[PDB]
């Protein structure tokens, strides 16, 4: 059921074969990365690897002992071994905590995943902190995305996309604790 | 399809991701992304990149005595074969902005 | 006496309602674990809602014990 | 015909409701920010689909506000 | 004596409607009161079934 | 009085529908307006059943 | 000896409402395994809601102990 | 003997306490499967969780089977 | 004969335990078949904690079926 | 014929145990149609631990009707 | 003429045993439902399932008819 | 006279797996509401499976009214 034994180690001798000789093997993209998921480790006791990660920027790579992620069904927290999950993320913010340091990113969608030897890869688009949103522009953007309702579809979803972006925004920019 | 004019200004996410939609008009098995990787300002050492269509060769390429994914517990909106149907979309426009700029600095 | 036998049957099947509230009692502390293995960092507010929850509910029996005792007693 | 979340069910691909998402956060920053926000969010690049061997077309995208809203 | 079974029965959903109170704060802390503000309200309005009973087990007995 | 035990079933639904109206809310709380506009129509859609049990309470009582 | 049966009755109809207790017991211990089937790093935390859970369950169970106690032997 | 048949009428409907206990059990020991199954690397702090969790309900059927023994024999 | 009447009718109402243990029973054996087809790399083990299971909740039925044949011959 | 009156009601009193079965085969069945819409590559072995669920979650409905022909006819 | 009295009442309150068949075929139709939106594609072998959980979960119904149907005419 | 009266409380008692049914019934629709929300794009072929559903739990709704129509007129 895993008939293709692939990867970094299958795919060389299959191009020692058929490659022209003088030609090294190109590198892969495991060969770039050292925190693996079915390596046992990686959690030493309750400060656990979380890698916030974007695009543009790495938000956090270093330790918390908890994260709070903005989940589908709605906020939900990463203790130190979790279950692993795929974890689809809403447009809310994201908290992580290593003890008195709590730090608030307002993200816009994505994905986060918790791996089996316990780190956490939070991967969003547009991740923004709390303080470089202002609370005025919300009620502005809201307000006419509470106003234009094409009869296409498509930017139907996108303007719901707006309305739950803002909404999620608007009260966490109210709730600032 | 070729595309140019993409290092112009500067490579974006949202070029990534739109040269990504314009791969997902063909609907494949695997994505290859071919690309040199910037190391040092020496070594460029050329990479293969290799993406799995979801619900046609990843699932069954991770299913080892059973499945090696159901160790994830999935808490997607819908079920699990649209939340990889997102994810290695995601994973293109990931792989090919990373691509296109490590080949852009080498 | 049937009169003395009937508030007694009268009482048993009267202290029938706390099998609903204890039932109700249950779900809501088990509702207690979920939310606080949801996130841990809200527990201090959730077992304060758990509470609320409790006196509120027990208030249902303590209605029925008024009437486990007001056809006992009087 | 397709059966999925609500983006995927009106034809809109994830990477684009979730660039969407990422332009409007990027709307709603600061100026200070919003100036640095629209460094990471312009497309610019063209495509040309050759299905001969040698020839074809162009589609030119010079888009400064990001991912098209509109249908594609 | 056969008549107040039926606070079971507001026991069992007030039970369920209060853990859904902490399955609703749980979910998004942001909006911790106005759930409350539906829960509070939840509670006070089907106590009216609790109410038709407890008239209905003294509509019996005083009269 | 064992007439009157229907209420608790009543009690019991409206209880799960005013606690998954809870959970509604926490979802998404833009459309709370609609939920609790579908959770009061619940509501006396329920009390319809309620009042059809408490009819033939007063009708045995009375009649 | 009438009084005495519908006493011993009204007992065993009484003695009932130690279904709702336990279906409510099985509910919250489920969600303490669930709990702890999500982070064990809370099991403690949630070990520690559970048997507060489980005292002021309980609590309904005393209550019926003591209202099948008062048509039993009061 | 009204009293005797009054005692096996009324410790037959006092073990109708013991469905709520099965049914709690019931839910408890099936959270346990989907508990191992969510993560099986603590499925051995699982099952001490869930011979808690029967031991700890099993209390309201040792209490019912205490009522029995107590109506039928006193 | 008001005794040996009052022994079937106390022995048919001590048999509705046998709905909880049914009712858990198949919950149990229902997130049985969830938790296997959550991951059925563990489609042993989660068997052996169903047969547990079920093993632990057949104590509830082994206490009424004794209740009730400690009322028919006793 | 007080007695011989009295084992037909205490039959309709043993035979209401088979309603939780009947909720409990429901919700086995109804998992199992949930266990198949996750993953249908393994829909043999999940019906394969449907049929052994159902086999041993009829067996408490047969204790109800092992009952109820004791009850009736011994 | 009780036992003409008694048999009727017993196969009222024998009858009662079809009303958790009921829920348990309301579950699963439900979940039928639920996993026919979950994955439409096997929306014909998941009907198989349903049907296959609905002829062996109103075997209990069967049940509790012969059981009325016993104490009404034999 | 026992024999009209008897049957008057048989048929009052009998008629209660209706409620069971309905119990079935509303989850069912539940089930059919949740799957309209997850693809509406299927949504008019689990009406075919709700009605499909309504029909089968029907019959359970037929056999009660059947045997509260024959404890009345036979």
């Amino acid at each position: 059921e895993a008939a293709a034994p692939a990867g970094p180690k299958e795919f060389t001798e299959v191009w020692n074969k058929k490659a022209p000789s003088t030609l090294i093997v190109p590198e892969f993209p495991s060969n770039y990365t050292a925190v693996k998921a079915v390596g046992e480790g990686q959690v030493h006791g309750d400060a656990f690897p979380v890698n916030f990660y974007t695009p543009h920027s790495i938000l956090s790579q270093a330790q918390k002992d908890t994260v709070v992620l903005p989940g589908v069904d709605g906020y939900f927290g990463v203790k130190a071994s979790h279950v692993p999950t795929i974890a689809q993320l809403k447009p809310g913010v994201v908290e992580l905590h290593s003890g008195a340091e709590s730090e608030k990113f307002f993200v816009s969608g994505g994905f986060a995943f918790v791996h089996p030897n316990g780190v956490t890869d939070i991967c969003v688009l547009e991740a923004a902190t709390l303080d470089q949103v202002d609370p005025a522009a919300v009620k502005s953007a809201l307000a006419a995305a509470s106003a234009a309702q094409p009869t296409d579809e498509f930017e139907q979803a996108a303007n719901r996309a707006a309305i739950e972006l803002y909404s999620a925004l608007e009260s966490a920019v109210e709730a600032k604790a | 399809l070729a595309i140019a004019d993409t290092y112009k200004v500067r490579v974006t996410f949202g070029q990534a991701s739109l040269i990504v939609e314009e791969l997902i008009k063909h609907n494949p098995q695997s994505y290859q992304i071919l690309f040199n990787k910037f190391r040092s300002a020496i070594s460029f050492k050329p990479t293969v990149a290799t993406i799995l269509s979801p619900d046609l060769l990843e699932k069954q390429l991770e299913d080892v005595t059973g499945n090696s994914l159901d160790a994830y517990d999935i808490e997607a909106s819908h079920e699990r074969s649209d939340v990889l149907r997102d994810l290695t979309e995601f994973h293109l426009g990931v792989t090919l902005y990373n691509a296109m700029l490590e080949n852009n600095c080498s | 006496s049937v009169l003395a036998a009937s508030k007694m049957v009268g009482a048993g099947c009267a202290t029938i309602a706390l099998a609903g509230v204890g039932a109700g009692l249950g779900v809501m502390f088990g509702s207690l674990i979920n939310g606080a293995a949801r996130n841990p960092n809200i527990a201090k507010q959730l077992v304060g809602y758990a509470l609320l929850g409790f006196a509120l509910t027990e208030s249902i029996a303590l209605f029925s014990l008024l009437v486990v005792f007001l056809i006992l007693f009087a | 015909a397709p059966s999925g979340p609500f983006y995927r069910v009106a034809g809109m691909s994830y990477l684009r409701y979730s660039n969407i998402c990422a332009d409007l956060l990027r709307n709603v920053l600061k100026e200070p920010f919003k100036a640095k926000a629209q460094a990471r969010q312009a497309i610019h690049f063209r495509q040309a689909p050759y299905v001969d061997g040698k020839a074809g077309a162009s589609k030119v995208y010079e888009l400064e506000n990001g991912i098209p809203k509109t249908a594609n």
